[PDB]
């Protein structure tokens, strides 16, 4: 439902969104198990498990204490888990009309994952979103070594596959995600910083004056490890810039993002010099 | 009141970077919660050389890259000379035994340290085998420690970790030297058929401390401290074992014979790096430490 | 449904109820935002709203270390909101019987306070209380300089209304609330002790025997800004005397009420001498 | 609904569990109240009580450091109360089928308590398991002297009796219970090791060789107060060799258990020498 | 171990109240734990002057009614002279520097001060304006402090908090005098068309505790300690500058004219009062430290 | 860094249980965490006696069992005389004002007491009444401690836990010696008609630390450390009190005539108690510390 949705999405009590979630990932799960087959369910749960770990298992964890680093570790292995079943879940859409999808685009052939992404189209899109941040969200908690390059590649190619169908997408999320992707890995893993900024010149096409996240974004992913702090400065200000009272949708992730952002510059100090 | 800088070359989500942080909150703990230790990245600041001109910062971690780049007087890369150290057992030994004399080049520096550990152990990864080191050292084999491989009798070529694919799809290499954790975890090991088991020597780091900041530590304090950098030094040893073999394990699953060096061929080579050490200590003294390695062959 | 808030009001686990209620808050609130003009929904999620943030916000704050302050600050700025949230869906309820209600009441001008006020019935006395409890509860929780007397004063007028319409109303409750109000505010404010008093008098006309919490506000609403410590010991004596398992409805307010007085008796070295 | 059970016991997420249970078996309760006769309603919630206060409240109080111990008494007296109150909602099924059961069971006339028990078939069983066992969990959270020693010797009569008409019930489990029970009570009490050992071989018949429950049992039940480490670190051994992925249900009790040997064997040190 | 008790007549919500926490919390973890501040009210204990005889509670925060009622030997009342003291930066230099003098009069009284404070800027709130400082000493406004304005030439007339509104509806008070704060706050800027924005005199405050009370606590902590309480005036300092600019704006988007003197006028009001200083001096000589008084010209 | 192994002799759920672990805290915390106790069972180590040859574990609580097992040359048993120490309070008086005479023979075994305490007070369960003592001599009852009473006249049976159900549904006992916990928690109430309320004697405990393991203790700790075990000592003593009526008032709402004795009586079990003093210094010296003894009569 439309405006049961809303009751979350337009919420500034983190706490509550916070214990009121779990039940209704649990539902929509059980519910996904009874229709294995419908497509709008997978993907839902998916998305549900996914944004969830996000907001209310790795981000409160990025906020403990240096020593509490034991915790924030299993915390990081929970949230690791979540995005991963929340991953599997939106890739179960993906299976659901193209069955065979998931054994080509895991086979670690770069032709059969290339052909297999050319059959989707523009109904595809948000699941391919999903699915790919999913599975990246989960690749920078996971421990180097554990990963499987293949998964990764595959991951990333499901993201560059939407851009080409749907660059505009939700107003260029998948480029965010993108951006902090290439940002984050070296040009020997597909990433890079040419490419992260070629995604968020992408980014700023699309993206809504009202949304703080692409201006944390471009602070943490780009500012940091190039060690602009003006740039971070300021991309942080225009974040906490924006009236969460003013948004249009969305109220609880504005309200999220200013929460990092205030976090972020008090820590300065830590990123820089 | 205290907090250090310690500008890190440990990797994203590494042991190394979850050691340091164990380390950091066992010594705050230990203080009373007064000192700590905040790390910041190398790459970020400019590489380890713009890391040194920063010592603003008071601390860092080193590889022999920067560790040999304020200490030339140190000996150091004497430790990578192949099949001296060879195996985990051996390099505690020497890190133990022999602290001393690899710090005191760096207080020389003006640094006290802190402790070593090592990034891993070099390996050979080939799209062709090799029934002696020389017909090895005929191969063309990309990788500071490359220059004095190369006198050994070592063809090689210097090359970013970009290119290695496109090289060895060209048939421009060979294969490539590095450790374990680096050909699984970059899926590299995809364009090679054989990988070096047999551990040739350390790759060793490096945390250092500048004179100054560690005054702001109270005496009372430093021993405790340094006997939890020691500690650190130890899980990791161990927990870099578990990995290799794991890494090997995925390597060999993968399709990747597995060489391995008996005895017989490992005296062998010892006996031809021996010699190429002679020819080092002339084409550059100061990247050995001559009683440093000689005190070491001593210990075993 | 009534065997349903009786799972609630009839438990003894404060944790139980604190896990289980904000998704049951979120369903209310959904509904209610389908049914805008349903009054009785209204009322009924602006109630629950603001019994939450009083048991399972505030209070849980109230009894944080004072070096946990940081804590308990974010707490009542948590809770504040929360009751104020509760309180502008009681009050559309009124908004919906009487369309300019709002406009009027929040005014500034006492006459168009007062007349609306006049047009308000018996039926309207619940939704009366709810509303100005709801607003005083957060004007108690709200930094000196960020209230609006007039908001203050409006809410105090919808209670005195309400003492007005329905004077023995929900056992006295009313009264309870006002006998807070006129204690905590200056003789310049619309408060004072002996308002204070009068309200309480009235309160235990119609209050229960079963009912622990007028004792405890007698104890710490009168008896400690009095500085009467004997009083303040044998009010809650009698708080504590009565047993849970002996009332006939509402359980678990007897239980919180306790859990408070408890607290009090422990820290009375902290209001006494 | 059984696809609805499985998104919580095929969990293993414990935190997430945890967060969805309370509201769970509120509704279970109001329901209940609802339909009073109804059996399998009665015994449903009740069985619903009893795994809550063993997972989610006594358990994780004992991995509480041992100067949180009064944090940890609060917990277990949290616990003893709802194994209780769950023991009763299933034993009001027994009244249901049985009228006077109860009066008769609680009697404290060993005859009358036989009679009783003895018109009980095999339909009963579970009923009899989750009665005795709620009861024998919260004896074991019960303050020396706090306890009726009738009503224990009731509550282990149900489990005698479970076991004459089925002994191997759910792959074992009242044996498991009972073993517990006999090796922590004195010759004196009812139990004994003999008797233990008995209950134990019994187990060992009918218990599945994916359970890790009955290694760990065997562990710390038995081999700790006849101190014997040798056996309690190889028991701890099967427990934790038990893939969790591999087993067919029942993964989150899995993954629970293995926590707990995982825990008992980082200890080893204060249950030996 | 050590448990004080400070009277405190910091108001319910008020950024006092939270910072005598802030200091309370900050002061216990600083000691570990065994020192701390139990704040009571002083109205509940009867008031300001009931809470002097009780010096059972070891320390208080005092406006200068009780500060000056312990010691009448007291400068104090001195920094309230009109003018004198005209910025928040010229009260902290005053506070600062100044420490000592304002201090010793109370260790005559057998009192520690913790720390000095402002409770606010005096301004004037009145329902007709005025083109000079005399015009206004026409006006009957309402108000210890106030006996000394009377002297001034100003009309005041002694009241309640509560019959300000009736008698500004009844015509008997023209305005009041008082604080951003309150006027704001009480909603009584209703009733009144303009608001002084210029700043006159500070109302200053007030923290002391018993010098037997001050033993309890171990010669080690006490630096850090009376670091931590100049810490917190510093901060209210500043908060209470944005505090008052907001209950200006507010004041002002109500409708209330806001009035503000130009230098020219300032400099005016400053020689009238400086004139009234020697008036004083006369009519009491021990509301004044004169040489605390020439002390602070000289500051600046 | 210091852990403390003490095998306890306190009961599962019991308010011992509870309070050791209150002390373990209340040190460690003290201690700031340095020193802690680990809780062992005596039944799980072989019983008491097992135990004593484990002090490996540096400490423990013991009844009198162990408690002379260890110092054959200690009074102890002394404080269980008849009438001795007839209540709570004079019990306090007597491991307060007396504590030296009770510690010193242990330290004679190489231990430093860090508390002592009450398990219950002895009372008699019985089928039948008894106008005298002497009659209630003859009544076969049931119980190292119970050898004594024996010497006194008391027909004695020496059973287990066990057997004491059929015993006296056999009637093979007319009853059983214990305290009031015991009878009421085993519901073995049900099988006797009569409860001794009036106090005979106190079983002690108990708590010893070994002299070594003390050492590592730093002396600073030591004082408020062991005035923590008194806290602890006094608590109980207490709770034990409540614990008993609550217990005694249980057993008698269940049926049972609760027996009080007047003054009367409890002066002529005295005397007769006096007399059989004098019986047992003969029939053992070493189970009596006779200057003991009397400074305890002296103290009241």
């Amino acid at each position: 439902d439309a405006d049961f949705t809303r009751v979350f999405t337009e919420e500034d009590d983190l706490d509550l969104v916070a214990q009121s979630l779990p039940l209704v990932l649990k539902v929509y799960e059980a519910l996904h198990l009874q229709n294995p087959a419908h497509r709008g369910l997978s993907l839902a749960v998916g998305r549900l498990y996914i944004m969830y770990a996000n907001a209310f298992v790795q981000t409160p964890a990025q906020y403990l204490p240096e020593d509490e680093f034991e915790a924030q570790n299993e915390a990081y292995s929970r949230a690791r888990k979540l995005y991963l079943r929340g991953a599997r879940y939106a890739l179960s859409s993906l299976e659901t009309a193209y069955p065979g999808f998931t054994r080509e685009v895991f086979s670690g052939d770069e032709q059969r994952l290339h052909k297999v992404l050319s059959r989707c189209t523009r109904v595809d899109v948000g699941t391919l979103y999903w699915v790919g941040t999913g599975y990246v969200a989960a690749f920078a908690l996971t421990p180097l070594g554990s990963a499987l390059p293949d998964t990764v590649h595959a991951a990333v190619m499901m993201l560059e596959r939407a851009c080409d169908l749907w660059p505009s997408y939700q107003e260029g999320a998948v480029w965010n995600v993108l951006t902090k992707f290439y940002a984050a890995a070296p040009e020997s893993f597909g990433g890079g910083m040419e490419k992260a900024h070629t995604a968020f010149e992408h980014l700023t096409r699309y993206c809504s004056a009202h949304d703080p996240d692409h201006h944390i974004t471009y602070a943490d992913a780009l500012c940091i490890p190039l060690n602009n702090r003006a740039g971070f400065d300021e991309a942080l200000d225009r974040a906490l810039a924006i009236d969460p009272e003013s948004v249009p949708h969305n109220k609880l992730l504005v309200i999220l993002s200013q929460k990092r952002a205030r976090w972020l510059k008090a820590h300065v100090q830590d990123f820089f010099l | 009141k205290v907090v250090l800088k310690i500008a890190s070359i440990a990797p994203a989500r590494s042991i190394w970077e979850t050691e340091l942080k164990k380390l950091s909150a066992e010594w705050s703990e230990i203080t009373g919660g007064l000192v700590s230790m905040k790390f910041y990245d190398m790459s970020s600041l400019g590489g380890e050389r713009e890391g040194i001109r920063k010592l603003p910062l008071d601390g860092a971690v080193f590889s022999c890259l920067g560790l040999s780049e304020l200490a030339p007087d140190s000996g150091i890369y004497t430790l990578s000379v192949p099949f001296l150290i060879q195996n985990e057992k051996d390099l505690e030994r020497v890190l133990h035994e022999l602290r001393e004399d690899l710090d005191r080049p760096f207080r020389a520096a003006g640094f006290r340290v802190i402790t070593w550990t090592n990034a891993g152990w070099l390996s050979f990864y080939t799209r062709a085998p090799y029934a002696s080191l020389g017909q090895l050292k005929k191969q063309t084999i990309a990788l500071v420690l490359g220059t004095c491989f190369r006198i050994c009798g070592f063809d090689i070529k210097d090359a970013p970790n970009v290119r290695l694919a496109p090289l060895l799809k060209a048939g421009s290499i060979d294969g490539f030297l590095s450790v374990h954790l680096f050909t699984w975890a970059t899926g590299f090991y995809r364009y090679i058929s054989y990988a070096l088991d047999t551990k040739i020597c350390p790759a060793v780091i490096g945390m250092l401390i500048s004179d100054g900041s560690w005054a702001r530590i109270p005496s009372r304090y430093h021993d405790a401290m340094l006997q939890a950098a020691t500690r650190v030094r130890q899980r990791l040893a161990n927990n870099l074992e578990t990995l290799d073999r794991e890494c090997s394990n995925n390597i060999q699953k993968a399709g990747v014979s597995i060489v391995h060096l008996t005895p017989q061929e490992i005296q062998e080579w010892r006996t031809e790096f021996a010699a190429d050490v002679k020819r080092i200590q002339a084409r550059l003294p100061g990247m050995l430490n001559m009683t440093l390695y000689e005190k070491i062959k001593h210990l075993l």
